């Protein structure tokens, strides 16, 4: 009960963290866990209209903020709903690029490597690097 | 870093076409107004009396020394001087004066001819280090150069241990970027015209 | 007859063709397009790089275009920027910080910096007595090398203020930028120090709202639009027409924004 | 460091156990000196072999010299620091 | 049932100073690159 009334807290900005440091999607991950929204969406259930409309504002604001601010000003330029679709085709491009810039095996390598610091699921990194293969022809 | 990212880093190279030249031509226009704002206006033009080459003055008195050198007798720092001698301080220390401010460093006449006060050998230490070490960084560059590897300087990091370390991806990548930047650009003048 | 003056500041091919394509469909030709490096009125610039001649860079949460995620907010973010020399020459904003280090001269520089800052603090004190605000945050990199330029800002922001009779809040970035993503609500009129880092907060508060388009007050006096998107873009040319004279063809583009953002010119 | 440890060992069989070391135990140590790159270590080595000693492995001890060449050009003769010009109050005491 | 934990406490995130490596390049640029250092510890402090 404690966690879910001090994350809705949170969000709304009534409680602060101790060094008032920005409520980001990172933030949030260390402390309240990385599936943060599914346990908080639940419990928003059993509360008025008002606060759940607030909690799913606030739970998408933060996935928001999830990007940096450069990647936002950059890709968030035409609204948040196609800001996910322009940023993934961006970071396509880049991976065309560096492919045609310096081969395949040291690409393969270098998102191996990014995917280990993204914290990237095998998965989603084999998505990637098929898509952009895919792409370049 | 804690939490999925979005997307993964790539090398921030966009722009990769920074033509060292271009770089190295905008240090150029930067380093020239800066020093001209510095000093303030050029000095009002100054019409010489009478017309010599700084070498035909070094060999007119090369040659008044050399007829008084049997005249010339050994002294004491700390015994008084020979007429001889004070000439001779005299012409050589504007001599290398002049050729100090000319460009041509020869730190041991240099060193003879014009350091009288400690404040004087202590200026003349530090422009023997600045002359050597610009020297030396232009002939680790060149073969830098020749190799190919970036003419910026490159930290010594591991990023994998700096994701590792922290918890929020955006300051992360700021660094990277910042220093990739600089590792990527040129840091260098047109000397010929910073002189000039 | 009339002339759209177009600027591009960092802006790809794509964007300055689609917007010349919208205003040739939308105008019919009555209004001729026209491309420059500087304005004062009857403007667009396009692109995220700032044009030289502006020192005023404020923007606000048009009602129409209020992108459902953010309904409601009412938050004005003013950019003081500097006067802008040749890209190839030092910019103010980092002159008046490397010269006092360097112990050259800042006399002049600080006299036009005090300018710029005095007439964004106008602005801005203006923008909160008529939203009725009585305290306004002030915004200035902490960082160490900016330890000048902000001082100056926030020396004289604050005495124009005060002078006004209204309140300042001195802040960060990070902080002020994770409130402003998160909670904008809280934040009535923000003004932000002339830094990188405050542009790239300024794009993105108009790009997370739903693509808005940003007013450039500049030195000859009056206002041109910015944008950087399609749709950012888009709603820049529509308020311009608007200013021109043209209701209709205004809203029909503000119409093709809010439906078809990326491509507004077939959506039309 | 293995230098430290091997030379740590010596002081222990010559100190401690009453054993003079032979040419091989020093031999061992200059190998390991030119092999680290310290240079310095290996003129006290090679010093060592020809006193105790008699002489030093000319290998050894042109291989030595060789890596000295290499930081005499690359400007790593002396950590920078060091060489800094300093003053009464341009010093950093922690 | 004590205390559990306070969500709202977070780990400070501990700077790291960039070192150079120690080239005649970094002692012209001593100064310079230090500069760099101090933005980048600022930096991580404040968070950007």
């Amino acid at each position: 009960s404690t966690k879910m009334q001090t994350l809705h807290k949170l969000l709304t900005g009534e409680v602060s963290f101790k060094n008032k440091a920005p409520v980001k999607d990172c933030n949030i991950v260390h402390q309240f866990g990385e599936n943060w929204a599914t346990e908080l969406s639940a419990y928003a259930k059993t509360l008025p209209a008002e606060q759940q409309k607030i909690i799913v504002r606030q739970i998408a604001r933060v996935k928001l903020t999830r990007y940096t601010v450069a990647e936002l000003a950059a890709y968030c330029g035409d609204g948040p709903a196609l800001l996910d679709e322009t940023a993934r085709a961006a970071n396509i491009e880049q991976g065309v690029a560096f492919v045609k810039a310096k081969g395949v095996e040291a690409f393969e390598k270098y998102v191996a490597e990014e995917s280990t610091n993204a914290n990237w699921k095998p998965e989603e990194a084999k998505k990637f690097i098929e898509d952009v293969k895919a792409k370049a022809k | 870093i804690s939490g999925v990212s979005p997307l993964l880093y790539f090398p921030p190279t966009t722009t990769s076409t920074t033509n060292r030249e271009d770089q190295i031509n905008k240090n150029t226009n930067i380093a020239i107004q800066m020093i001209k704002r510095y000093k303030g206006e050029v000095p009002p033009h100054y019409t010489r009396k009478s017309s010599a080459t700084i070498e035909q003055v070094e060999k007119e008195i090369d040659a008044l020394l050399g007829g008084a050198e049997k005249l010339r007798k050994t002294s004491t720092d700390d015994q008084p001087m020979d007429k001889l001698t004070l000439m001779e301080r005299c012409l050589r220390h504007a001599l290398w004066s002049y050729h100090k401010e000319e460009g041509r460093y020869d730190f041991d006449q240099i060193g003879r001819w014009v350091v009288y006060t400690p404040e004087d050998e202590v200026k003349l230490a530090q422009l023997k280090r600045e002359v050597e070490a610009k020297e030396k960084l232009a002939a680790l560059r060149k073969r830098r150069e020749e190799e190919g590897l970036p003419g910026g300087p490159v930290p010594r990091i591991n990023w994998p241990q700096e994701y590792s370390s922290f918890i929020d991806r955006e300051p992360v990548v700021a660094k990277r970027i910042r220093y990739d930047t600089l590792a990527s650009t040129t840091l260098e003048r047109d000397e010929k015209q910073i002189e000039s | 007859s009339k002339q759209l003056t177009f600027i591009s500041a960092g802006a790809t091919a794509a964007v300055l063709q689609s917007a010349s394509a919208i205003v040739s469909k939308v105008a019919g030709g009555r209004v001729q397009t026209k491309t420059a490096k500087e304005a004062g009125r009857h403007a667009v610039v396009v692109g995220p790089e700032t044009p030289i001649g502006v020192h005023t860079a404020v923007t606000e949460v048009p009602k129409s275009a209020q992108d459902p995620l953010f309904s409601g907010v009412s938050t004005v973010v003013v950019r003081a920027v500097l006067p802008r020399a040749a890209p190839d020459s030092v910019q103010l904003r980092d002159a008046l910080d490397v010269y006092a280090s360097a112990g050259i001269d800042t006399k002049e520089e600080v006299r036009s910096a005090t300018e710029a800052f005095k007439k964004s603090a106008e602005v801005a004190v203006g923008k909160a007595k008529a939203k009725g605000v009585k305290r306004i945050v002030l915004v200035v990199k902490q960082a160490s090398k900016h330890n000048c330029i902000n001082e100056l800002f926030k020396k004289i922001s604050t005495e124009t203020i005060e002078s006004a009779g209204l309140t300042t809040e001195v802040v960060g970035t990070a902080a002020v930028a994770n409130q402003l993503i998160v909670n904008p609500e809280s934040l009535g009129v923000v003004l932000l120090n002339d830094v990188a880092a405050t542009e790239q907060i300024e794009l993105a508060f108009a790009g997370v709202v739903g693509g808005v388009s940003r007013v450039y007050h500049t030195v000859e006096g009056g206002k041109i639009s910015a944008g950087h998107s399609f749709k950012s873009v888009a709603l820049a040319v529509a308020q311009e027409l608007r200013e021109l004279g043209l209701s209709s063809e205004a809203d029909k583009v503000e119409a093709a924004a809010s439906k078809n953002p990326r491509a507004v010119v077939s959506a039309l | 460091s293995k230098f430290c440890a091997m030379m740590d060992l010596l002081e222990e069989m010559q100190h401690r156990n009453r054993l003079k070391p032979n040419e091989e135990s020093w031999t061992w140590v200059m190998k390991e000196c030119v092999k680290s790159g310290q240079f310095r270590l290996g003129y006290c080595i090679q010093q060592v072999m020809e006193t105790e000693c008699k002489g030093c492995p000319a290998d050894l001890v042109k291989a030595n010299e060789a890596n000295a060449q290499k930081a005499k050009t690359e400007g790593k003769e002396h950590p920078g620091h060091l060489s800094q010009q300093a003053g009464l109050f341009d010093v950093k005491v922690e | 049932r004590a205390d559990e934990v306070d969500y709202t406490n977070l780990p400070a995130p501990k700077p790291q100073k960039t070192v150079w490596d120690d080239n005649i390049e970094t002692e012209v640029l001593r100064k310079y690159l230090d500069g760099l250092s101090q933005y980048d510890m600022e930096e991580a402090k404040y968070g950007v």
